[PDB]
């Protein structure tokens, strides 16, 4: 559906490579914090959630630190994957790796959300994910990514699905 | 693939 992102985007300059490292550590000490934090997330529910009242009753604390604790290993599997591979995480396309994480961790985007629409996205989460191994690179594609040199190659090979 | 199963 993006080929959109998959039409004009560039190389990732150093610093706009960081930004996006960043984020996914700021998000993956957020998720930690959720389930290893009784307060903090009880207080994020309340600041989030358009009705913290109803999140409590039809969908409740523990269902939303299950997702959390899959989220926090998922975030740290990424965060090794770039370590481990320097190119992933090559152009701007790559920041769609994101999108995995903010419904759970944006404010706008849960507050907008409905509870059903949470109940069933943290069902889904939580059966996909774990039979799922995303970020657990192969030889094969640690040495593609090894050998990556332009965003030609790259566009073909993510065009080409 | 397993990514975009789920962009």
């Amino acid at each position: 559906k993006l080929i959109e992102s998959l039409q004009e985007n560039e190389l990732l300059n150093t610093d706009e490579k960081k930004k996006i490292i960043d984020q996914i550590k700021t998000m993956h000490d957020f998720f930690k914090q959720m389930h290893t934090n009784k307060g903090a997330l009880d207080k994020v529910l309340r600041n989030y959630m358009k009705d913290y009242r109803a999140v409590i009753k039809s969908i409740g604390v523990d269902k939303f630190k299950k997702v959390y604790r899959l989220l926090e290993s998922e975030t740290m599997e990424l965060l090794h994957a770039i370590a481990e591979n320097p190119n992933f995480l090559f152009s701007k396309f790559d920041r769609s790796i994101l999108g995995i994480f903010l419904p759970f961790f944006s404010k706008p985007i849960m507050f907008k959300m409905s509870i059903r629409e949470m109940d069933s996205q943290i069902e889904l989460y939580g059966t996909k994910l774990p039979l799922l191994k995303l970020f657990v690179m192969t030889d094969e594609e640690m040495n593609f990514y090894a050998n990556l040199k332009t965003i030609e190659q790259y566009n073909d090979y993510v065009r080409d699905l | 693939x397993x990514x975009x199963x789920m962009x």
